[PDB]
RNA sequence: CAGCUUGUUGGUGGGGUGACGGCCUACCAAGGCGACGACGGGUAGCCGGCCUGAGAGGGUGUCCGGCCACACUGGGACUGA
RNA sequence: AGAAGCACCGGCCAACUACGUGCCAGCAGCCGCGGUAAUACGUAGGGUGCGAGCGUUGUCCGGAAUUACUGGGCGUAAAGAGCUCGUAGGUGGUUUGUCGCGUUGUUCGUGAAAUCUCACGGCUUAACUGUGAGCGUGCGGGCGAUACGGGCAGACUAGAGU
RNA sequence: CUGGGCAGUAACUGACGCUGAGGAGCGAAAGCGUGGGGAGCGAACAGGAUUAGAUACCCUGGUAGUCCACGCCGUAAACG
RNA sequence: UCGAAGGUGGGAUCGGCGAUUGGGACGAAGUCGUAACAAGGUAGCCGUACCGGAAGGUGCGGCUGGAUC
RNA sequence: AACAUG
């Protein structure tokens, strides 16, 4: 997508009425400042501005890429 | 409103004598009307609610505002019967029966009504005030030297007084030393037949 | 297949507890063993030990009696299951037969009961009832 | 002297190459107002001679109930065939907040502080049977400490210990 | 069943149907009052019900009763039409209020006088 | 109701606004969203609360208080903090 | 002295007799009552429940564990797919170390006011109203704990497979 | 030509497991398509009897079908 | 350039009416048989085929929730 | 063989 990359992010919650544990699963756009992230590849993120219509959050780092 | 009617009528019903001292009752004390003479299915829900009218018209109290000291009483620490027959042994007309001033309750009603009294000084009219520990409850300066309530002067002694008020001397005033738990409270009923039948 | 092994070693001491075998063996787990210390030290059961099995080892639990046949044990239930696990706060800990029993509660300063997690003020997983 | 309530009477029937033959059960509780009570069923031919057979059954049946001084120590939940009745312990304030078959149970067994809940069929003899089997499932603090061979004051809460010191000092 | 079928699927209560239409939210409904005439009852209870076909205002066509004995309507008479069923009478869910727009009281009530509409006295 | 999407999804250079931004424009890339319900259809102002209930829940949004939307219907800008 | 009425009385569900009527007239929430001795229809007397109100209809929750998280079931009452393979998904044996996301402790910020609970005050009392404390189950920030769940990095052979 | 199971040895791998919405495959008998084959049996049909009638049961005949090759069908008190 | 309202066009989608016709529920003392419940007078039910005023009959496979000597 | 109905 041209300097910008997509992430899927994860998070667990309770269902309120249960209580068992939900995990349930988003995907969120982030900028690239140089394309270096392929599929795989554990990412960081930091949430900023809009940079386009969807885009919200920015690339830190990536720590232990794609084995 | 009021209930205005027979007084014995309402002790044969509910099989008590609900004032203090009758002829008319024990001359029959089975319930009135045509068919008062039968020995009758004594159901649950009757030995539940014939208690609750024992209170009544024991103190003279409509059911709507019965049912608002029930609404508190559940609602206050300690028991239900307790607090039920403690708010109703407050109210100022029944603090007047205790103290030996009317004869009746429904006299206690209405020189409390007719305005014959003060608490704190204070001018009230209202048979269902509730006095409070510590409260004086003084009378009128023109109540004194009339007939109702100097006809209670020389009648100080033939009912009991109980121990959480006091009467004194020719200055009538009467003294709440605190409010009155359980063994100080005239029972001709029991407690928890009330409290199970607004369970229902 | 296995899941749960604790609901298991639970079942394990119903079922012999509810046909007056005087002991049970099952496989042994740091976690089993350390639920074997709770009922000893409130009384349920008696001495345990660990024999050793073939493969890995092997937990051994003397069940009690009364003079006559008594369970010293009433019931067992697992309460946190593993498709719906149940925390408990400090506040609001549960409690077995209005106290009369024992909820082996599972907070980070080891396992503990309700009576010794409300006077420490921690909760934790509340695995099992016992009363 | 004691304490009886009849819970239902009703008519049954038996079918015979004449007509129907009628008889009459009646289902009676026999307590003793303090800590014991009991059940019994009777049936015969008349309704008087059908409760007097209740009341020697339900006086050859008692059974001591566990009590703290107005209340039952800790929740039950009873089984009769298809009965369930749930019931658990409550302050002194309360009367006793019970249906009509469970209500007789526990009257006569001297229970003054009561939420009792029936949970499965409508019958009154299996709501009875219920009350019963949750009763039974009761038991003393002073015997879960013998059967854990502990003291009393580290099996049962403090706050029911103080309603022993209470209740008769 | 099984938490997590709760999960995907949840507890869903069951379907009631809207037990009194033709109402539609109004406690009371007037209406024209053709067509008075008399039926039977169903197979025992026997007798002569008097009810009406009266077009309300909510624009449908009902079968109304007629509670008391004996009435004034014909054709054409404002009547209010309130709720409430008649066992005995398979198509029949509304009454007529007595004491009404044109539906004269019930005459010599001296019981219950509030329902089937009556004054005191005079 | 099972395929929706072409300024659509992202980039660059300009434009624009109080401000970020496909908000607009040209060009380049070929994406974006969806069975965790996209796109449709039906209904509805949301909430503090209110009613009920042992609670958990279910129903509701009327007075009062908060925010939002509109001002005959539809569209548009002007002035001005 | 100027000021009481309304409903109900077969069962649930408090409160019973007489006359009139005769499957008629009517009643009824349900079971049902009425066909010549009707405690169920109509009136009367008597009674009960309430009271400036008392009934009725409509609507919602309760009872209803008849959508069941709390808190249900499926041999025969309604309910196991004809049977298997497998995708997403849910769940997962024993053990070492680690992280601190879940979980748990504490503290700060916030969760307006009213309403609600509690305790005092004021309206002659009450409703109403003033103050104080709870509550506001949550969310964000910081700092502790590591038993359990999960992630990461290995070990093991009992499950599974060869 | 080919699939599964059981037991023993414990040689090897090191949790590689269980379940599985949707989906897919298999799935008695009847039936459908094309092409064969057709002894016996036997819906339909026909006659005979029985009966108030007998569109049935019982008797005499008898077509499809029952068989095979290749496809479709996807249902059964497919049940323990 | 954009642009409301209007015009033209071909579809989508939700209702009402409709000669005639399909079944469904319920009405009383209607008409014609007797299929099920007893071995219900040929054990009954299930799937499917063909046939018959009507229930039903027959074939093929299946089940016992039948087999009474 | 045989036998419907209320
Ligand atoms: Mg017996
Ligand atoms: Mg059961
Ligand atoms: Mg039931
Ligand atoms: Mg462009
Ligand atoms: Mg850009
Ligand atoms: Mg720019
Ligand atoms: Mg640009
Ligand atoms: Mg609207
Ligand atoms: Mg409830
Ligand atoms: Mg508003
Ligand atoms: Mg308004
Ligand atoms: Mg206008
Ligand atoms: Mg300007
Ligand atoms: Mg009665
Ligand atoms: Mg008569
Ligand atoms: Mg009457
Ligand atoms: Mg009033
Ligand atoms: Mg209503
Ligand atoms: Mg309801
Ligand atoms: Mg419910
Ligand atoms: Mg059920
Ligand atoms: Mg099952
Ligand atoms: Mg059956
Ligand atoms: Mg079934
Ligand atoms: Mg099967
Ligand atoms: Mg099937
Ligand atoms: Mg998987
Ligand atoms: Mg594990
Ligand atoms: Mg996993
Ligand atoms: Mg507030
Ligand atoms: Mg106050
Ligand atoms: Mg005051
Ligand atoms: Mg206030
Ligand atoms: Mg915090
Ligand atoms: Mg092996
Ligand atoms: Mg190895
Ligand atoms: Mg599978
Ligand atoms: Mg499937
Ligand atoms: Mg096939
Ligand atoms: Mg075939
Ligand atoms: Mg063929
Ligand atoms: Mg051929
Ligand atoms: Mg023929
Ligand atoms: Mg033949
Ligand atoms: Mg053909
Ligand atoms: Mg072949
Ligand atoms: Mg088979
Ligand atoms: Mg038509
Ligand atoms: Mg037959
Ligand atoms: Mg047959
Ligand atoms: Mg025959
Ligand atoms: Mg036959
Ligand atoms: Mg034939
Ligand atoms: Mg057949
Ligand atoms: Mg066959």
């Amino acid at each position: 997508m041209q300097k910008t990359i997509v992430v899927e992010l994860e998070d667990r919650m309770r269902h309120p009425l249960y209580g068992k544990i939900i995990r349930t699963t988003k995907k969120v756009k982030a900028h690239d400042e140089d394309s270096v992230a392929g599929i795989g590849d554990r990412v960081s993120l930091m949430e900023t501005r809009p940079l386009s219509a969807t885009k919200r959050w920015r690339l830190v780092e990536i720590l232990e890429k794609a084995k | 409103a009021r209930y205005t009617g027979p007084v014995t009528r309402k002790s044969r019903r509910l099989r008590t004598d609900l004032v203090g001292g009758d002829q008319a009752f024990e001359k029959r004390p089975y319930p009135p009307g045509q068919h008062g003479r039968a020995r009758i299915k004594e159901s649950e829900y009757l030995l539940q609610l014939q208690e609750k009218q024992k209170a009544r018209f024991t103190y003279g109290v409509m059911e709507k505002q019965f049912r608002r000291y029930y609404e508190e009483a559940v609602r206050q620490p300690g028991k239900t019967g307790e607090e039920l027959l403690k708010i109703l042994e407050s109210r100022l007309d029944n603090v007047i029966y205790r103290a030996g001033l009317a004869r009746t309750r429904r006299m206690a009603r209405q020189l409390v009504s007719h305005g014959h009294f003060n608490v704190n000084g204070v001018h009230v009219n209202v048979p269902s005030y509730r006095v409070s520990q510590y409260d004086i409850v003084d009378v009128r300066d023109k109540s004194l030297n009339t007939v109702p309530f100097q006809i209670a002067r020389e009648t100080a002694g033939e009912r009991p007084i109980p121990s959480w008020l006091q009467v004194v001397g020719e200055r009538q005033r009467v003294l709440i030393h605190q409010l009155p738990e359980r063994a100080q409270i005239d029972v001709p009923l029991t407690e928890q037949l009330i409290v199970e039948y607004y369970s229902k | 297949t296995m899941t749960d092994p604790i609901a298991d070693f639970l079942t394990r001491l119903r079922n012999a507890n509810s046909a007056y075998h005087d002991e049970v063996s099952l496989p042994h787990s740091k976690l089993k063993a350390n639920i074997a210390q709770i009922l000893k030290n409130e009384g349920y059961i008696s001495d345990f030990r660990t024999e050793d099995a073939r493969v890995g080892k092997s937990l051994v639990i003397q069940l009690k009696y009364g003079p006559s046949r008594e369970r010293s044990i009433a019931g067992l239930r697992r309460v946190s299951k593993p498709g719906l696990r149940v925390y408990a706060k400090s506040t609001n800990l549960p409690r077995v037969l209005g106290g009369l029993g024992v909820a082996i509660i599972s907070t980070s300063s080891g396992l503990l009961t309700d009576r010794q997690a409300a006077r420490q003020g921690v909760g934790g997983e509340v695995l099992a009832y016992v009363w | 002297n004691y304490l009886e309530r009849v819970v239902a009477i009703n008519r049954v029937s038996k079918v015979v190459k004449g007509g129907r033959r009628f008889s009459f059960t009646a289902l009676v509780i026999v307590g003793d107002g303090n800590g014991m009570v009991g059940v019994g069923y009777g049936k015969a031919k008349e309704v008087p001679a059908a409760i007097a057979k209740g009341v020697e059954e339900a006086r050859k049946s008692f059974f001591r109930v566990p009590l703290i001084g107005g209340t039952i120590t800790h929740p039950v939940q009873g089984e009769a065939a298809a009965g369930v009745v749930l019931l658990r312990p409550a302050s002194p304030g309360t009367g006793v907040i019970a249906g009509g078959a469970a209500r007789a149970v526990l009257e006569c067994a001297g229970v003054h502080d009561i939420l009792a809940k029936s949970l499965g069929s409508d019958n009154a003899i299996n709501v009875v049977h219920a009350t019963v089997a949750a009763l039974k499932l009761l038991q003393r603090p002073e015997e879960v400490a013998a059967r854990r061979g502990l003291p009393i004051e580290d099996v049962a809460p403090a706050g029911m210990l103080k309603a022993r010191r209470k209740s008769e000092a | 069943p099984t938490i997590q079928q709760l999960v995907r699927k949840g507890r869903r209560d069951k379907i009631s149907k809207v037990k009194t239409a033709a109402l539609k939210g109004s406690p009371q409904r007037r209406g024209v009052c053709t067509r008075v005439y008399t039926t039977t009852p169903k197979k025992p209870n026997s007798a002569l019900r008097k009810v009406a076909r009266v077009k309300l205002t909510s624009q449908v066509e009902v079968t109304a009763y007629i509670p008391g004995e004996g009435h004034n309507l014909q054709e054409h008479s404002m009547v209010l039409v309130r709720g409430g069923r008649v066992k005995d009478l398979p198509g029949v869910r509304y009454k007529i209020i007595r004491g009404s727009l044109d539906t004269q009281g019930v005459k010599n009530r001296k019981q219950a006088r509030s329902r089937y509409g009556a004054k005191k006295e005079k």
